[PDB]
RNA sequence: UUGAAAAGAACUUUGAAGAGAGAGUUCAAGAGGGCGCCGCCCGGAGGAUUCAACCCGGCGGCGGG
RNA sequence: CAAGUCCUUCUGAUCGAGGCCCAGCCCGUGGACGGUGUGAGGCCGGU
RNA sequence: AACGCAGCUAGCUGCGAGAAUUAAUGUGAAUUGCAGGACACAUUGAUCAUCGACACUU
């Protein structure tokens, strides 16, 4: 399943993260990218209720930076993962970020051994890397600067638009 | 004078700016002047800052001086106000701020902090006064507005509330911008009221017209197709859902919304309605799976064997969760048996599905999948062997699939082998140790384990550097970890650290709600005042998370035996010790007992004198010690937390939260019930029966509360007799008004399928009759096949409940049971042979 | 310790040339630093002062947390001027304060077509190292 | 090759305490000396003698008070600072090896 | 060679002014424009890791053809 | 074309005084010098 | 060596009737005591430095 964050949620994630990521905070952005962006975090939940994936996304605050989006954190659970969860939380999030704040790209950082999500965010999301931003985490392993464009999906996110519009009529 | 005015002004300039220390810089020389050495105001702002300087006695020392030498100055009033604040003495504040604006009334500061504290103890009146106030000095301040709006929408009065939603969009009608986000958020907020109130219609009419204006389409979207299920538009509500199906296809929510709008008067036409969303999208596990929850028969048979093909081809992990749900119903238990049974064998003979099939062979990946789910649901339905031999086979084929291990887990843990589990997954981490979800998962099960410092010590793989891991772990508030750490140390009767653990619990949620203070000025400035109301919505029902419920409840059950039983018994053994023990020979052993603590004493000085040096260093280089001033919490010290002087008062802080939110679970019924029995509170015995009552009648710890209150009734004689005769009265209606006895017999009898209610009747016969053991003895350790319920967990609490003493000394009947429950469980450790 | 022969370390001539230097070299002198946030993101440590930046004051009476644009650089005395480095003048008007560009930091850059080439030479001549 | 081994290395051998000294004995000259480029004045710390030159020199140049000698080139001015023999040097296996060569035994 | 920075003394008052008196700036005008009874013993009333001698371990000094 | 304007504290201002998991804040093939409201390897030019 | 050249300019300094500078190149937002003048800074330019083009009164 994925859905918007409403911040019944927000305690969700803050549960998962600590499960799976070692990059880990408090709650405080969590209430901060919630109430900023409640249309920009989505997450996946079981048949029981419990929380199995999320997806946290943030505007960026530089006014002489382009509109680009940037996701804070993503991970899936080994028993929900393959399945394209992170996939499809990205696709829907990025949907969503066009649709509101129309982004030119995304970026993102990634764990240089993590190279599961280097994978899916290379051969499947078709990610590339911009930057390497050495010690950036607390155990100092490096991290790519990673980045897709968003122009391309959103051209076909503006004709599905005129194509809904024109039957609409 | 103008020029102390002048310095005055930089002062709080420092101050705003976070200046103290130039702030009492320059008011040591306004004090300097004996003319304003009592100068009031001056000697306020000098303890306001000292405050932010740690010294909180020297602070209330000073501003209470400078508020006595002029109470007319509003300043003293508001600084004193800033202070209740500053260690959020609120209730305080409230109090400061009312007195300060009796002397100046058109303050703005003093009003909207009032307002924010107003909104913080949920002070609706109050609050909206305030904002009516602001909005009538400045309206035109859109902040104004909405607090004002923000009032009225906590009433739940949504009409007067609506109007000022529409005036003030008027007011953002000034057009100095296009499609605003945060105008956009107004617009949702203001059809969320309006849908609130129940105006469908103007509601649907209103966003109707603002499409265009709205960027969030998919809140749009939802909101359509909700309305128009109210408006009766069952093909526009269509459409629209239909719009959001193609918008996220992997939402129930559609699905519901298509269905509502279709109204399929039969199954076919239901299943026809996803059999379009999977043959527009067959990729992706959703349209395939919804069917399954209400398909039978036949076509059931065809949609899972579809389902079960494509999956296992796939070869994904989570096939057997998603139908988790369908062992509710055994003849589905027995159509998926048969199917993967089918599945294997075909796939051993064939390397097919069905030896019919004209499909290429399948990888043997598939027949490892489906051995997979063969020993989950084996594990499931109650037979460790089999699931047991699978996953030995399945690990055979692919030692390298970290998935075979956590099902392994699953069987142990169901068998109740719970330490060959951990041994297990800590090789399971061993084979992948960069994921922390196997690390979690693993440091879980040792604590549950009650393997504690191996927990700590593992988990410190990956805490940040510089603190142990358990004190990482307190601080991101580490739910789970910490509530299985509590029932770990409950399980070596260290009721101590439980209670501390619980008691983090406490503190961190009590963290929470006061986080919403600095967002009182955060969302108002981004107007997404729907995350507003909505998260102020969630704090109010905050403590509603099962965590919270299963910290309470560790710290209650552990407050209850240190009062029922509150370990009466503290010293006395030492002082029976020395009854014997000579006066000379005592004085010897006294000596040496204050040499040794006096040598401790001057040990434990030296050691912790380093390492509390050390972690000074590690604190400030941390930084989050180097600037840090406010109000420490006093430790816990779990040792004389656990000789609590009012267990029972703790304990009722704790389901206060549950008896203001969780009413819904019986449990806090039954813990409010076991406290104020304590408490020799009939008066709530009753109510607490009353309410557990309404939920679950037949719960066996609710009988025996039943049963407990009517006996205590009986045998008290120093009830009043009004109160005796509503008491009467209550048991006349909700029991029989029969004798206990009888009244525990009709209820064996009603419940002598299900294992806990025999064990509750066998405990009370005990209880009513201590002669009546051997009977009861008997039928608490009845394990006929035809017992409901009567699983492993049922059999060890069985087991304990007879070693505890509620049916007496039974130590033969209690060894006879362990093994009769390990021939039953040969995996169970609780019934190992002795 | 210096090795070049022709580079000097007297006293009296590296004073000369501090003192009396002309403007374009002037202005190499009167460099800033960025703050982390720039610093991390241009990969770039001081830059050289301009007419128009953000700029915040962390050394002096004048230190604190505010931000302001420079209004004035003015070469001849080695300062520059923000809008609230200011004080009383006795009769009553106000006048700027002259703060050394070495006790601030630059909060945001006048970023110009040749100052966006001016980073990326510096950046770039980071990842050769 | 690099001043983090040199420091490390001489951590080790015990003798960093002799560098913090040096670092305690920093102060301005006195007199007019500073007017004459003389202005900072330090004590004089260990001298490290090697036989030969394969980066020794450029690791432990910047160790405030650190005095590189050649075995083979001995000089008086370094061994003895102010005239006062006594200082604290610390020798290489080859270096310490060719004293018999260079000196001679009786 | 004032002062970190002119922040180079607003304004009030006497004098025709030079000059003052208040006031103000500055950390500074004392920088105002050529200005830098204690050792042992006796007695009493008290308290206490306590004494010697033994046992274990460690470390030194001296001696061994 | 490297690295502290980190924290606490002296001052009118400080470059001053203490501290900086790992035997030891960070760089050091860079601890020359000068400037910057004392006295600065890590603020700046440089080296 | 003399005499002239600055918006306000005596000396010092620089300059030569193109007279406190022209052109060109590098650099890249100032000069400054006041005012004015500037200043898309590439549909290319203040200041400074360099200096190979031009000019250089008796
Ligand atoms: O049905 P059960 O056999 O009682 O197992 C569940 C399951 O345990 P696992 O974590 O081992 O799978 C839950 O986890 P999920 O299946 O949802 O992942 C877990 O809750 P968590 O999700 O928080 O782990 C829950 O725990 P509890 O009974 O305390 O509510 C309980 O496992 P346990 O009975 O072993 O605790």
């Amino acid at each position: 399943n994925i859905r918007n964050a409403r911040p019944e949620d927000l305690m969700n994630m803050q549960h998962c993260n600590l499960l799976c990521l070692p990059e880990n905070y408090q709650m405080k952005y969590y209430f901060y990218h919630g109430l900023s962006w409640p249309q920009l975090s989505y997450i996946a939940e079981d048949e029981n209720g419990k929380i199995v994936g999320y997806v946290l996304a943030k505007m960026e605050e530089d006014p002489d930076d382009v509109p680009h989006g940037h996701i804070t954190s993503l991970a899936v659970k080994r028993s929900h993962r393959r399945l394209g969860l992170a996939q499809k939380l990205m696709d829907q999030a990025s949907r969503a970020m066009i649709e509101n704040f129309n982004a030119k790209y995304v970026s993102l950082h990634v764990r240089k051994s993590n190279r599961a999500a280097l994978h899916l965010y290379s051969n499947t999301l078709n990610f590339q890397i911009s930057e390497v931003e050495p010690k950036y985490y607390a155990d100092g392993e490096d991290a790519y600067a990673m980045k897709r464009d968003l122009t391309q999906m959103a051209d076909e996110l503006r004709r599905h638009l005129e194509l809904k519009e024109k039957g609409r009529h | 004078p103008p020029k102390e005015n002048a310095l005055f002004k930089r002062i709080l300039r420092c101050y705003e700016h976070k200046q103290y220390r130039n702030g009492l810089k320059f008011c040591k020389q306004i004090l300097s002047n004996p003319k304003f050495a009592e100068h009031g105001e001056t000697l306020a702002m000098k303890g306001l800052t000292l405050n932010c300087l740690g010294k909180k006695e020297e602070a209330y020392e000073l501003v209470r001086r400078g508020l006595r030498n002029d109470l007319k100055s509003h300043v003293c009033w508001h600084v004193y106000g800033l202070l209740q604040r500053s260690d959020k003495k609120y209730d305080e504040a409230i109090k400061c701020y009312r007195n300060a604006l009796k002397w100046d009334k058109d303050n703005l500061q003093i009003l909207r902090d009032l307002s924010l504290l107003q909104i913080q103890m949920r002070d609706l009146e109050g609050y909206r006064e305030t904002r009516y106030q602001l909005l009538q000095l400045r309206p035109a301040q859109r902040a104004s507005w909405i607090g004002y709006a923000i009032a009225y929408h906590l009433l739940e009065d949504y009409e007067m509330a609506a109007k000022i939603l529409e005036e003030f969009r008027k007011t953002q009608q000034t057009s100095p911008d296009k499609v605003d986000y945060e105008y956009s958020e107004l617009l949702l907020y203001q059809n969320q009221v309006l849908r609130e109130a129940g105006l469908y219609r103007e509601a649907l009419e209103h966003l109707c017209t603002y499409e265009k204006q709205i960027c969030d389409k998919l809140a749009v979207e939802e909101t359509k197709g909700e309305l128009l299920l109210q408006l009766c538009r069952l093909e526009d509500a269509a459409d629209v859902y239909r719009g959001l199906q193609e918008r996220n296809p992997e939402n129930w929510a559609y699905y519901k919304g298509l269905e509502k709008a279709l109204k399929p008067a039969n199954m076919l036409e239901r299943l026809k309605i996803y059999e379009e969303a999977w043959t527009k999208y067959p990729r992706g596990l959703v349209p395939r799976r919804l069917p399954l929850n209400f398909l039978s028969g036949e076509k059931f048979k065809e949609c899972l064997d579809k389902f079960l093909r494509m999956n296992f081809s796939k070869g994904c992990p989570p096939v057997f969760n998603t139908l988790r749900s369908l062992y509710k119903d055994k003849e589905k238990v027995a159509i998926i048996e048969e199917l993967v049974v089918g599945y294997e064998t075909s796939l051993k003979s064939c390397r097919l599905f069905n030896p019919n099939d004209d499909g290429k062979e399948e990888p043997p990946t598939t027949l490892l999948w489906v051995q997979y789910y063969l020993a989950q649901h084996y594990d499931k339905i109650g037979q460790p062997s089999i699931a047991l031999e699978y996953i030995n086979t399945a690990i055979e084929s692919t030692p390298t699939l970290i998935e075979l291990f956590l099902v392994k887990a699953k069987i142990y843990k169901h068998a109740g082998n719970i330490k060959e589990a951990a041994r297990w997954m800590d090789e399971a981490q061993a084979l992948d140790t960069a994921d922390r979800f196997i690390n979690s998962k693993c440091a879980k099960y040792m604590l549950k384990a009650n393997l504690i410092k191996e927990a700590e010590e593992m988990c410190s793989k990956f805490t940040r550097e510089g603190t142990s891991a358990v004190e990482n772990l307190n601080e991101m508030q580490c739910m789970w970890f910490q509530t299985e750490c509590a029932q770990a140390y409950k399980a070596m009767n260290k009721f101590g650290e439980a209670l501390k653990k619980c008691h983090e619990i406490e503190r961190h949620f009590i963290e929470i709600t006061d986080d919403q203070f600095d967002f009182h000025t955060y969302c108002m400035r981004k107007i997404t005042l729907r995350s507003y109301v909505d998260l102020l919505k969630l704090e109010d029902v905050l403590r509603q998370h099962p965590f919270y419920f299963k910290a309470a409840r560790i710290a209650i059950e552990i407050y209850l035996k240190l009062h029922d039983n509150p370990l009466t018994d503290e010293n006395k053994e030492h002082e029976a010790d020395t009854a014997n023990m000579s006066d000379k020979e005592l004085k010897k052993l006294r000596n040496k007992q204050r040499r040794a603590q006096k040598k401790a004493q001057i040990e434990e000085e030296k050691k912790n004198a380093e390492k509390e040096k050390q972690q000074r260093n590690q604190k400030k280089k941390k930084d989050d010690d180097d600037e840090e001033i406010g109000g420490p919490k006093e430790e816990l010290i779990p040792e004389k937390l656990a000789k609590v002087e009012t267990p029972l008062e703790e304990a009722i802080k704790f389901l206060t939260p549950l008896k203001n939110l969780v009413k819904n679970k019986i449990e806090t019924h039954l813990f409010a019930f076991e406290i104020y029995f304590r408490k020799e509170k009939f008066l709530l015995m009753l109510q607490s029966v009353k309410r557990a009552f309404a939920i679950d009648s037949s719960h066996p710890w609710l009988h025996e509360c039943m049963i407990r209150l009517f006996n205590t009734v009986c045998e008290s004689k120093d009830l009043s007799d009004t109160v005796r005769t509503v008491l009467k009265q209550e048991m006349n209606r909700l029991f029989g008004a029969t004798n206990p006895k009888n009244f525990n017999e009709t209820f064996l009898k009603r419940n002598s399928d299900s294992l806990p209610h025999r064990l509750s009747a066998a405990k009370m016969v005990y209880y009513l009759d201590p002669s009546s053991q051997k009977r009861a003895i008997e039928l608490a350790t009845t394990l006929d096949e035809s017992l409901t319920n009567r699983n492993l967990q049922t059999c060890m609490e069985v087991l304990e409940a007879l070693y505890d003493g509620s049916l007496g000394d039974c130590k033969e009947a209690a060894e006879i049971y362990r093994a009769n429950c390990h021939k039953l469980f040969p995996y169970a450790l609780a019934f190992m042979p002795p | 310790m210096k090795f070049n022969p022709f580079v000097t370390s007297d006293r009296s001539k590296n004073r000369k040339r501090h003192f009396n230097a002309p403007s374009h070299i002037r202005r190499k002198i009167m460099s800033s630093p960025l703050s982390k946030e720039l610093r991390q993101k241009y990969n770039v440590r001081s830059m050289p002062i301009r007419k128009d930046d953000e700029v915040q004051v962390v050394r002096g009476h004048y230190k604190g947390q505010q931000i302001g644009k420079v209004v004035q650089v003015y070469r001849k005395k080695y300062v520059i001027y923000i809008e609230r480095v200011q004080r009383e003048k006795a009769n009553g008007t106000t006048v700027h304060v002259g703060i050394h560009p070495s006790k601030v930091v630059i909060t945001r850059l006048k970023l110009d077509k040749d100052r966006k080439k001016i980073l990326e030479r510096k950046a770039k001549s980071r990842q050769v190292g | 090759k690099k001043t983090k081994e040199a420091v490390l290395l001489l951590k080790k051998l015990k003798a960093w305490n002799d560098i913090k000294k040096v670092y305690a004995s920093q102060r301005m000259r006195a007199g007019k000396g500073k007017m004459r480029n003389r202005r900072r004045i330090q004590r004089r710390g260990p001298c490290i003698i090697y036989n030969e030159d394969n980066g020794i020199i450029k690791a432990f140049r910047n160790i405030p008070g650190i005095t590189l000698l050649n075995v083979s080139k001995l000089n008086i001015l370094k061994l003895a600072p102010g005239g006062h023999v006594g200082r604290f040097c610390i020798w290489t296996e080859s270096a310490f090896r060719k004293l018999d060569e260079l000196y001679g035994t009786w």
